[PDB]
């Protein structure tokens, strides 16, 4: 190789070089000293501002520090600011810059930094398709779509927009229109294009239009280091846990959580009934694209580990019976809710994201035919007052052909191997 | 948007820096 010194810039190459040796060699310290002298000495200098900002960047990664990097975010834009700036180093500084801004969570300032790296190198496809990954971050699936058509129709061979584009429709529930952009995009091994969640997708796609070939996919994505295994195709995993679809309460040691959901079942059942009954706006509908018909919809009282206030003064009996067993109320990667299913549904077979929960089912209302639940290779039923146990990080799957409505307790509790250090640590899904 | 039963989100965790 990259050009990265402009004219002015050739004739101090040995400064600027002297300082960069300080930061390669980790005396990030006397790095950011020697790149603040050379801005001082030479304040329209790109290589030497560049080299201040990568000593912040790195400084920030030591100290572990947001502000830290915000400043260094700040100085890559500095370097664009510069005169005679050369092609390679303000490619690199802006890239940097919304790099260090999405990890921050500043997607919309990274989504501004995207577009202005497109407005100045109109030519780079691959600027495109990294505008396109920020408008996926920031959940503005029509604007990442419109980009990723730009992209095809100039490069349609380009395998990164390919996938991309298939995630899209897919997520659209173009089923049958995804499956060959998400196949001819992960058969291209384009960089960026081996990844989970385009085996994950398309595997799902391929299942829900009858193509038997949709576990060649999820054994592909095995071997790939993607899946824990064909059935538990989970994407945010800690390695090593104890993987079983069907699990019984004393295996979990939430014996005392499960006691309790079974001996007050009825308190539970009848919130529910009473929300059904006379506040029925709080069950919301399924809303991930999991149905493939039917009804289904959920009444959430915690997410993430957080209380729903409101929800809860929908059933407060529930909620202060719950609010003992930290194991499900601060589970930051499940919920707590009702789940009410009627007749004519069926849930396509999914897998949940995270194998860091297991999944547990009370049963409240349950018809006495037509309702069942698979995991794995084993299909179940509910009880009522009873208690199932499943990982739903395994392929699911739900039908719903009584002639009465199905209402269950869906409580999740971290994975019982999980240290509490990795309770506290683990992002929230 | 948020993975709850599904994996349907192009990302499920919040960036939240260091
Ligand atoms: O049967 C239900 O209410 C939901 C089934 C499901 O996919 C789950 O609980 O993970
Ligand atoms: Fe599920």
């Amino acid at each position: 190789k990259p050009k990265l010194l402009n004219k002015f810039d050739k004739t101090i190459k040995a400064e600027l070089d002297a300082a960069e040796k300080l930061r390669k060699r980790g005396k990030i310290e006397e790095a950011v000293n020697a790149f603040k002298e050379l801005v001082r000495k030479y304040p329209q200098s790109p290589r030497a501002r560049y080299g201040k900002a990568q000593c912040e960047d790195d400084l920030a990664e030591k100290r572990r520090s947001n502000e830290v990097l915000r400043g260094a975010i700040e100085t890559y834009q500095e370097v664009a600011s510069l005169p005679d700036v050369p092609a390679d180093l303000l490619k690199l500084s802006l890239k940097r810059r919304s790099d260090r801004q999405q990890f921050l969570g500043h997607m919309r300032g990274s989504l501004l930094t995207l577009q202005r790296l497109v407005q100045l190198f109109p030519n780079d496809t691959s600027l495109k398709n990294d505008l396109g990954v920020g408008y996926l971050l920031i959940g503005d699936n029509d604007n990442a779509k419109k980009v990723y058509e730009e992209v095809l129709s100039v490069t349609p061979n380009d395998g990164f927009a390919k996938v991309h584009y298939g995630f899209i429709l897919k997520a659209q529930n173009k089923i049958a229109e995804s499956i060959p952009y998400l196949k001819e995009g992960i058969e291209s091994g384009d960089p960026g294009t081996d990844d989970g969640r385009f085996y994950f997708h398309l595997g799902d796609a391929m299942q829900r239009v009858g193509n038997k070939e949709a576990y060649k996919w999820y054994e592909l994505g095995h071997k790939r280091g993607h899946f824990a295994s064909v059935w538990q195709r989970s994407l945010y995993n800690v390695n090593g846990l104890k993987a079983q679809p069907w699990w019984t309460p004393k295996e979990t040691g939430y014996t005392e959580l499960v006691k309790s959901l079974e001996r007050n079942w009825k308190l539970i059942r009848d919130e529910g009934l009473a929300v059904m009954d006379k506040a029925k706006g709080l069950f919301l509908p399924e809303d991930e694209n999991l149905r493939e018909k039917g009804d289904w919809s959920q009444f959430t009282l915690w997410q993430q580990g957080r209380r729903n206030e409101n929800a809860c003064k929908g059933a407060p009996k529930t909620c202060t019976l719950l609010e003992k067993f930290p194991e499900t109320t601060g589970c930051r990667r499940g919920q707590i809710k009702y789940s009410i299913m009627h007749p004519g549904t069926h849930v396509w077979p999914h897998t949940g994201p995270t194998n860091c929960r297991l999944r547990m089912h009370l049963g409240l209302v349950i018809p006495k035919e037509g309702c069942k639940i698979r995991c794995a290779n084993e299909t179940k039923t509910w009880e009522e007052g009873k208690v199932l146990i499943f990982d739903d990080s395994f392929e699911h799957e739900v039908w719903q052909d009584a002639s009465s409505f199905r209402l269950i307790f869906i409580v999740d509790v971290w994975h019982p191997e999980l240290t509490p250090q990795q309770r506290r640590s683990l992002p929230a899904i | 948007g948020k993975c709850k039963n599904g994996l349907g989100e192009y990302t499920c965790t919040s960036l939240e820096g260091f």
